């Protein structure tokens, strides 16, 4: 467990851990935004 | 946008990456900010690993592989392992990941917002791949930064608390390393060693003496050779025997990271020294040698007469010996005869397993590790059902060991194709023919036919 | 010119009939030591103790096999993963009771096929190619290591390594279903689609171009014969068959370009290869197949059984039958 | 057996001493195009 | 609870991205 | 005190997520770069202060 | 290039997505329903998770005739009351 | 130009999806074939033919579900909804296995089809049918295993069902009981099978890596032209690396695309062959001298005398749940096991 | 004809994939198929 104070956030650190993908991920919205020029 | 399509650049977007090798202020942002992606997701795991955390709970069943890497390190662990304190934990993950948005903000401003290229900007901070000098000093600055990183757990064995020691007397514990092995014929003698079984390589290192003395000499040579690389340049046998290219600099990390990771995973499969077992579970020699010793424990205390007792095949059901002669567990386990840990070595006498040591002596916390390592092998199922493909489900187990070795036999085998890859691009580039034959002058054309 | 730069000028020489060059000089030797060993230990090879329980399994043609049942047996399971050479032993029979051959073999073997790797680099270099030929044999080089000694490795043993024949092959593929669910592994699946989808673009490929080559000979000879080596015309029409296959599904799932095809040619059976061999590399560290054996339970409780459960049944059967005198204790750990 | 454990040393030996000082051999320069 | 968090970090990737569309920014 | 921690905490997870969005299009817009500089300034010595803030209100919470 | 309107051009105009923006949040609602309302097991004979076995039943219902396989099956599910 | 004309007219007109006549029994048994398969695994049980749940509605995920065969009292029963078994109900037809034979007759006119299809477009292109004839392999095994297989068997039932796991226990099935690895014909089948998937990627990279340099790009997909006469690599270059490396190499691109076309088809055909033979359970299941000297000399063994020991484990194991109508009860002291485990 | 940018609805498609697969491996641990 996270120290009790910081326990409202236990959803937020959840997800925290794939926020890497994202960003591969985010460079082919970003290639697709320029039309994979 | 200067070289951000294919025209300009000569490169697809699928390989758009490679028109960053010449624009250095955008290639330091992309290393930058992959830097902050390292160390956001050593920081997010270990909080979302800390905030699964179970502390009643051993740690190798409960689906985490970065927590033990704190805890080897001495921090938030008592004897036997059991967790004292989570806050080690909760620092650790917080640092990384408040710093990993410092490393972010600088990655993207150098990718985005910086000069292209810091060559006008700073003389110091400007490179020519081919200027080999620079690429000396460069390597030099980063040998220093890892020989200090290398003396650093160093001062956390020595002067900072110490470290987690499996082999500890009476059981393990945080232990101060005072005395660590600077004798080079012990630590470059781990060199020398054969990979073989009974032997290893470096992956036999046992004792956290050789371990911290053996980063004394790491951390002393990485700070020669980077105060060597600074005020060297290459020698002409190196610049005859080398491209000097940043795609062939590449290739060259490309295969020394391909071969440590390939290293790292038989590390955590066999070693119970640096991957202790009560935090990444036992190895799979050691849940094979506590099998036997759960079974002879067993039948011993039933009556039976485990030294004289012969197997279906006439070999000794409960010990037999290895092929030099020494007094080890029968069965499929007689291949895991060089397994080594503290639970074991207690019955293990000069000629090998002890019988009366074996009949005496086996106390109560030995069969209890030998019962805890035999139920948890590191055998299991990628939807995590613990043990044999023909298991039933119930068991939620993976060992991390598991996970560890798998995972990097996985990206050292790819990062070797990666190797070979750019190793061969980067020799075709120098010589000139990565984009193909030249119809005009076909090398082939003008060899003569071979029959 | 001295010797040495007279011998470099030799092994490196485009116009040797084989290409030595440098990974030639380790391929050559290697190669030549582990066929001869092979060769000479599947005729004639005495029996060996594979399993560590002093019950030898006859391996050579001179000892009653055949060219099916025959096989140079992984080594004993008493050695493990110990370096095991003949100056090891105390005498030849002793190397060859505990499966010497094998070990002598397989380290060969890799050594040089690696070299065979390196020497397919090292040609492309010297003949101006572009230089990744060598990638796609790292797929079935990378099969080669899994099942001769990244297994071995994992499960502590060459003697659970692929044995050097047809039927220890079919045994080495049983066993390993029945002890890591294979089939129910995605990565040996992937490599599936790799074979069979390989296989299926093999026959599409060679088909789609033998529809389309261009008439230049007549009825009474062979249409091979239309095509002359090193002429610098196309030998089919390539619009052709795109316009056919563009036909057969849709346009835009039929490639015009020929450089673009012939990438997928490649990457297709490759990449799915490489995947088969991370999927043995990786089970040999028990991270195994899906496991879904009693996943389906109704209202009360019961088990409603699916496929999943009927494979189990099959693995339970080679499980318990496997190396039948080998287990004492009731888990195969390894 | 001792003696062919040295007699196979000498060979692997030489064998790789080639290997490795052939590559040192300017190798980058055997190639058709940049014999530099 | 982790749903609109993840919700929220996947909209921020595209967000950037179509807000420097709009904004004629250097995609 | 008590409030002023995840007060303070939702206060830095919100700029961060301010941060996160802003930083790039105010890097990748040109046109008005001149008022998003000190904006970055800003808010750049704003998260470090309020790191120190949760990290020095860590201790009073537990 | 055989008459026909080009995907990209569909997709992207607000016509398409005025029409699907309904039609195919309908379609995932009414296979939603299908399932949730039940009848997906009433149409094709689907077991419920509490109708596989009667509540003392061991034995899978298995059809062993041919021609009163029908019979057979109406049976085993009379058996399920 | 009667109907007839102005038919064909229609059905070969150059659209987005070519229809052609083929179109007419293809794109209709394509879709049953299809759409029966994605029924049933979403909401079809298999119960009542073999006490298994195979559909995503039951909770089985992608890799269990199946489309399973009829239960073994069918006989080799067409199963047709109006037919004697089903008399109309479309729910009992499910429930009996309707769904297979559905998906298999819809499939094996789809494929007839989809090789009149290959012929038809194959004729209006002008090209030669060599697609339609290396077509024929893959029907050949959907003939052999799905139709003829069971079909020599005793019913349906142990045909292959249509699902991943499911086809991973017929694959299991067909070790234990028929020894299908010591079999020549399937030894034939995957050395046409691996033997094409190495010519795919052999060919793939040296085309790849023996490109002319026709543009500046370092990515070199564009420096191929649809409609350029020239080879965009070089051949002889190819042929020069090949035969120094390994020896032999090809030196006639017809040739080279003809044994791409040869090997996987002759492979699935031979493959065929074998599987014809197990319909009638003709298999190559043992060596006859090598269980005269097994039976005699207890210390024989072979890697071939421990498969046949495996075998027996799979079907001691495997045969009260994989079969049954048979009502095995094997009581556990008569299960081969060894010792131990 | 090109008013929502093809980017725009590659994203949101490629999301709801995402999403929808998301949903189905989250069922392998809940209710039916997930052992418990
Ligand atoms: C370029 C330069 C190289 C090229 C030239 C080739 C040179 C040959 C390379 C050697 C390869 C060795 C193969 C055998 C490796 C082995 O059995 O590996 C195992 C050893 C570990 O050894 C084990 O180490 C153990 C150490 O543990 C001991 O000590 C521990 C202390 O904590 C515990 O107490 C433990 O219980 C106790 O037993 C024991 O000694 C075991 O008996 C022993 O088996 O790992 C090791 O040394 C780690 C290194 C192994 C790396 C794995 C290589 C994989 C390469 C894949 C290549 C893919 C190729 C793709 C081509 C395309
Ligand atoms: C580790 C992943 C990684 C990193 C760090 C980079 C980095 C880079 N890429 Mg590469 N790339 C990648 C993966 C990556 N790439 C992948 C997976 C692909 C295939 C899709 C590519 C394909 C590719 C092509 C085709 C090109 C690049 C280019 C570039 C460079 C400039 C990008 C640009 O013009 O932004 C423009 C885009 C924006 C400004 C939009 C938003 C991007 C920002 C950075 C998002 C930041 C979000 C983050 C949450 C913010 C946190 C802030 C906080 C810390 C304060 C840059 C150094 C370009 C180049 O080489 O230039 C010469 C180029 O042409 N990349
Ligand atoms: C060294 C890398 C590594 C290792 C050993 C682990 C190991 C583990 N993770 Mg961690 N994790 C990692 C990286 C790693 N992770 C990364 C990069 C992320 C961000 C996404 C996470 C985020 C994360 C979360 C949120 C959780 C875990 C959990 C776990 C545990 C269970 C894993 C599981 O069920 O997988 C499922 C198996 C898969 C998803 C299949 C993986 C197959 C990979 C993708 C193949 C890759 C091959 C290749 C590189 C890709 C193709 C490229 C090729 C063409 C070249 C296990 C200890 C769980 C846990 O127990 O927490 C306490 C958990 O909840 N991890
Ligand atoms: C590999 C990392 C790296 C490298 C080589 C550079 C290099 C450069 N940066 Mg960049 N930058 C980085 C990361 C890096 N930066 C990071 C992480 C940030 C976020 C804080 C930035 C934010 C940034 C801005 C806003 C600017 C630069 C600028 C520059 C240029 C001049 C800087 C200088 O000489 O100051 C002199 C250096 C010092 C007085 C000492 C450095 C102080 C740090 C804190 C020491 C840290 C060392 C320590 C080992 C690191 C701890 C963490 C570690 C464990 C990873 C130079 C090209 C300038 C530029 O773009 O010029 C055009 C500029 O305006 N940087
Ligand atoms: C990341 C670390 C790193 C890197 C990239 C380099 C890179 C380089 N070094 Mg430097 N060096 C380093 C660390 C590093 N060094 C450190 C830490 C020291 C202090 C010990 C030195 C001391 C040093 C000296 C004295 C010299 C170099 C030189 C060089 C250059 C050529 C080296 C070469 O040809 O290697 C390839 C090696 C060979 C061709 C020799 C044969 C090696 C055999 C065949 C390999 C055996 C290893 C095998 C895998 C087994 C491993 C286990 C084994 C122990 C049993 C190259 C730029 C040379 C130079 O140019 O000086 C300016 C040189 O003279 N280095
Ligand atoms: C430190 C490691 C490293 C670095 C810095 C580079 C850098 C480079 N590579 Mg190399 N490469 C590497 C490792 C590396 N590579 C490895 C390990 C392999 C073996 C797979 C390769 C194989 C390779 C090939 C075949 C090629 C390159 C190319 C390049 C250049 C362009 C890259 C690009 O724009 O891709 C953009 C990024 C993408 C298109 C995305 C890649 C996605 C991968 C395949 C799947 C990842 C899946 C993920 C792990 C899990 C799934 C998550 C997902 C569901 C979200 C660039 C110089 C190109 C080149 O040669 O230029 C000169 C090129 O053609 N690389
Ligand atoms: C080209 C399209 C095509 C083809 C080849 C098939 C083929 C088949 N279907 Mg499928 N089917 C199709 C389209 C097709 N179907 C379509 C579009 C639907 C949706 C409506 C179906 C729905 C369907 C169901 C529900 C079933 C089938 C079944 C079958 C099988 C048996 C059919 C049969 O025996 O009827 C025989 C009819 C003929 C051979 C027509 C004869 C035409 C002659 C030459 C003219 C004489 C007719 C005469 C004048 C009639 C007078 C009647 C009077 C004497 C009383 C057969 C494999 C059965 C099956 O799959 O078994 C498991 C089954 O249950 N089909
Ligand atoms: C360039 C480029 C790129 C990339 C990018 C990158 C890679 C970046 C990075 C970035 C980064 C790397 C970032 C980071 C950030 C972070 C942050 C933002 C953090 C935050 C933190 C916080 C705030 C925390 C909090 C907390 C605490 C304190 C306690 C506990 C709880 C919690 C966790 C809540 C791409 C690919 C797109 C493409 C284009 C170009
Ligand atoms: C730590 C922290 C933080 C931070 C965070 C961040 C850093 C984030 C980021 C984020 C991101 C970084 C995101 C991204 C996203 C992305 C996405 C969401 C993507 C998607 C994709 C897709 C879906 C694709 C698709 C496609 C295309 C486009 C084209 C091609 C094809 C396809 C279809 C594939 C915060 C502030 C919260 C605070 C708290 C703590
Ligand atoms: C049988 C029958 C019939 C028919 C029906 C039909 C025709 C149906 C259809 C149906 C259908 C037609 C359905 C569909 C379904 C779908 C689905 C179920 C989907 C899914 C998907 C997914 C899940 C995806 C995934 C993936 C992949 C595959 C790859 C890439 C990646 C991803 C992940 C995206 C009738 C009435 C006539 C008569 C009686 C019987
Ligand atoms: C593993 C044991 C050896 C470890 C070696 C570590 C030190 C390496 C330096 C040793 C010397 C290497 O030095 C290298 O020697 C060779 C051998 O003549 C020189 O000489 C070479 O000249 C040219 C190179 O273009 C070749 O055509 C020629 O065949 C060869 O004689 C190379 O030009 C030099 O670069
Ligand atoms: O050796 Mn060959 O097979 Ca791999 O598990 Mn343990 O050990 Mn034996 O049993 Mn199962
Ligand atoms: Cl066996
Ligand atoms: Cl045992
Ligand atoms: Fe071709
Ligand atoms: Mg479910």
């Amino acid at each position: 467990k996270l120290p009790e104070a910081y326990a409202i956030f236990d959803p937020l650190v959840d997800v925290l851990p794939v926020i890497p993908v994202l960003f591969l991920a985010l460079a082919f919205v970003w290639q697709a935004a320029v039309g994979f020029r | 946008a200067t070289n951000r399509d294919q025209e300009s650049s000569g490169f697809a977007w699928w390989a758009g990456n490679a028109r960053l090798i010449n624009l250095s202020g955008k290639l330091l942002g992309a290393h930058v900010a992959h830097a902050g992606l390292i160390v956001f997701w050593a920081g997010a795991m270990t909080l979302f690993e800390l905030a699964h955390f179970i502390p009643e709970k051993p740690m190798y069943e409960q689906g985490l592989i970065l927590i033990p890497h704190i805890a080897t390190l001495g921090w938030g662990v008592g004897p036997g392992g059991e967790v004292v304190d989570t806050f080690p934990f909760f620092v650790v993950g917080v640092v990384h990941l408040i710093s990993s948005a410092v490393l972010g903000f600088g990655g993207v401003y150098h990718a985005i917002r910086g000069p292209e290229t810091l060559e006008e900007y700073s003389s110091f901070f400007g490179y020519d791949w081919k200027d080999k000098n620079k690429m000396t000093t460069i390597l030099g600055f980063h040998l220093i930064v890892l020989g200090i990183g290398a003396l650093l757990l160093v001062a956390k064995a020595m002067f900072f608390g110490g470290l987690y020691d499996t082999w500890a007397p009476g059981g393990g514990d945080v232990r101060v390393i005072t005395n660590p092995t600077l004798d080079p014929r012990v630590i470059f003698g781990y060199l020398l060693k054969s990979p073989f079984g009974g032997e290893g390589w470096i992956v036999s290192v046992n004792n956290l003496e050789d371990v911290v003395g053996g980063h004394i000499w790491i951390g002393l040579i990485c700070i020669a050779g980077g105060i060597w690389h600074i005020l060297t340049t290459p020698f002409g046998w190196a610049r005859r025997a080398f491209i000097w290219s940043g795609e062939a600099y590449l290739s060259y990390s490309l295969g020394a990271l391909s071969m440590m990771g390939f290293i790292a995973t038989c590390f955590v499969w066999f070693n119970n020294t640096v991957y202790p077992s009560e935090f990444y579970g036992p190895t799979g020699p050691e849940a094979s040698q506590a099998q036997a010793m759960t079974f002879l424990i067993r039948d011993q205390k039933l009556g039976a007469n485990v030294g004289s007792a012969q197997g279906p095949t006439g070999l000794g059901k409960y010990l037999m010996r290895s092929p030099t002669g020494e007094i080890i567990f029968g069965g499929e386990t007689m291949r895991f005869w060089d397994f080594r840990g503290p639970w074991l070595e207690p019955l293990r006498g000069p000629n090998g397993l002890d019988l009366n040591k074996i009949k005496n002596d086996i106390q109560p916390w030995q069969e209890r590790r030998a019962a805890e390592y035999m139920t948890h092998a590191p055998l299991g199922s990628l939807n995590s059902v613990g043990g044999v493909a023909t298991e039933i489900n119930s068991v939620n187990f993976v060992s991390p060991r598991s996970w560890l070795a798998t995972s990097h036999f996985v990206l050292a085998f790819f990062f070797l194709v990666g190797h070979l890859w750019h190793a061969g691009r980067a020799r075709a580039a120098a010589a000139g023919f990565e984009k193909g034959i030249d119809r005009e002058s076909e090398p082939v054309l003008s060899m003569p036919s071979l029959d | 010119a001295n010797l040495w730069e007279r011998f470099c000028n030799w092994v490196t020489s485009t116009d040797n009939r084989l290409y030595v060059g440098w990974f030639g000089v380790i391929m050559i030797p290697t190669l030549l030591a582990a066929t001869i060993c092979f060769v000479i230990a599947f005729i004639a090879a005495p029996p060996v103790d594979i399993d560590g329980i002093r019950e030898p399994v006859s391996g050579s043609l001179l000892y009653g096999n055949n060219i099916i049942t025959g096989a140079v047996v992984p080594s004993s399971n008493a050695i493990g993963l110990h370096f095991y050479p003949i100056w090891e032993a105390a005498s030849l029979d002793e190397w060859l009771y505990n499966g010497g051959p094998y070990q002598l073999i397989i380290f060969h073997f890799l050594l040089g096929a690696s070299c065979y790797m390196g020497r397919q680099w090292e040609l492309s270099y010297r003949l101006g190619m572009r230089p990744w030929i060598c990638v796609a044999y790292s797929a079935p080089l990378a099969s080669a290591f899994a099942v001769f000694l990244i297994y071995p490795i994992g499960q502590g043993s060459f003697s659970d390594g692929m044995p050097l024949g047809i039927s220890g092959t079919f045994n080495f593929m049983i066993v390993f279903q029945a002890e890591h669910n294979i089939l129910m592994h995605p990565f040996h699946q992937l490599g599936v689609a790799g074979v069979f989808g390989g296989a299926l673009f093999c026959a599409m490929h060679g088909s789609l171009v033998t529809s389309s080559l261009i008439r230049e000979t007549t009825e009474t000879e062979s249409a091979n014969y239309g095509y002359k080596f090193g002429q610098e015309e196309e030998t089919y029409n390539i619009v052709a068959a795109h316009g056919y296959f563009g036909r057969l599904i849709f346009q835009y799932a039929s490639f015009n370009n020929s450089r673009s095809l012939h990438f997928f040619l490649a990457a297709w059976p490759v990449v799915g290869v490489w995947f088969a061999a991370l999927g043995i590399s990786t089970m040999a560290f028990n991270l195994n197949g899906f496991n879904f054996n009693h996943s389906v339970i109704d209202a009360k409780g019961n088990v409603i059984n699916t496929w999943a459960d009927i494979i189990n049944r099959a693995n339970l059967g080679m499980e318990v039958m496997h190396e039948r005198n080998a287990h004492n204790f009731p888990l195969d750990l390894a | 057996m001792e003696t062919l454990k040295i007699t196979v040393y000498i060979v692997v030996t030489f064998f790789v001493l080639l290997f490795v000082f052939g590559f040192l051999s300017g190798d980058p320069a055997r190639n058709p195009k940049r014999k530099d | 609870a982790q749903l609109t968090m993840i919700a929220m970090i996947g909209i921020a990737g595209p967000m950037i991205i179509f807000l420097l569309a709009v904004r004629r920014g250097n995609l | 005190m008590t409030i002023l921690f995840q007060l303070a905490l939702a206060a830095l997870v919100i700029l961060s997520f301010v941060m996160v969005i802003g930083v790039p299009v105010a890097y990748a817009s040109p046109q008005d770069w001149d008022r998003s500089k000190q904006l970055i300034f800003l808010g750049s010595g704003l998260w470090i202060a309020l790191v120190l803030v949760v990290g020095v209100l860590n201790f009073f919470v537990v | 290039t055989t008459g026909e309107r080009p995907f990209s051009d569909i997709i992207t105009s607000v016509r398409y997505w005025v029409i699907h923006s309904i039609t195919i949040p309908a379609l995932f609602i009414a296979g939603w329903l299908f399932v949730s309302t039940g009848l997906a097991y009433d149409v094709f004979g689907t077991p419920r998770p509490d109708s596989y076995y009667a509540q003392e039943q061991r034995s899978i219902p298995l059809v062993t005739d041919r021609f009163e396989a029908k019979q057979q099956v109406e049976t085993f599910l009379e058996q399920l009351k | 130009r009667g109907w007839f004309d102005i038919l064909d007219d229609w059905l070969k007109r150059d659209r987005f999806v070519f229809v052609g006549w083929s179109g007419i029994l293809l794109f209709p048994c394509a879709y049953l074939a299809l759409g029966g398969w994605l029924t049933g695994t979403t909401f079809v049980t298999s119960w009542y033919t073999h006490g298994l749940a195979s559909s995503y509605l039951e909770g089985c995920n992608f890799l269990t579900v199946a489309v399973s065969t009829p239960a073994n009292s069918m006989g080799h029963s067409l199963l047709l909804l109006w037919g004697p078994e089903a008399q109309g109900d479309f729910t009992r037809w499910c429930q009996l296995g309707g769904l297979w034979t559905f998906i298999a007759l819809h499939g094996a006119f789809g494929l007839i089809g989809f090789m009149l299809r290959q012929f038809e477009i194959a004729r209006l292109v002008g090209v030669r049918p060599y697609n339609a004839i290396a077509f024929s392999a893959p029907i050949a095994v959907f003939v052999s295993v799905f139709l003829i297989y069971p079909l020599g068997q005793s019913s349906w039932f142990f045909a292959p069902s249509f699902g991943v796991a499911a086809i991973f226990r017929f694959l299991l099935f067909f070790q234990g009981f028929h020894n299908w690895t010591l079999n020549p014909f399937h030894m034939m089948g995957v050395a046409g099978v691996l033997g094409g998937a190495l010519l795919c990627a052999i060919h793939g990279a040296t085309v790849e890596n023996t490109l002319f340099q026709d543009g500046e790009g370092a990515s070199t997909f564009r420096a191929f032209n649809p409609t350029q006469a020239e080879e965009t690599y070089s051949m002889v270059t190819a042929n020069r690396f090949w035969s120094q490396i390994f020896g032999i190499a090809f030196s006639n691109k017809r040739w080279l695309h003809f044994f791409m076309l040869f090997v996987p088809v002759t492979g699935l055909w031979m493959s065929a062959i074998g599987v014809v033979g197990l319909a009638l359970n003709l298999r190559s299941y043992d060596f006859i001298s090598q269980e005269i000297r097994a039976a005699e000399d207890p210390e024989f063994e072979t890697f071939y005398t421990k498969n046949l020991l495996l075998n027996e484990g799979i079907r001691a194991w495997m045969a009260p749940q994989d079969q049954p109508h048979e009502n095995f009860v094997f009581p556990e002291e008569v299960l081969p096991r060894g010792n131990a485990l | 004809g090109g008013r929502i940018p093809l980017w725009i609805v590659a994203t949101v498609a490629g999301m709801g994939v995402i999403v929808i697969v998301g949903l189905f491996f989250y069922g392998a641990y809940a209710g039916l198929g997930s052992s418990l």
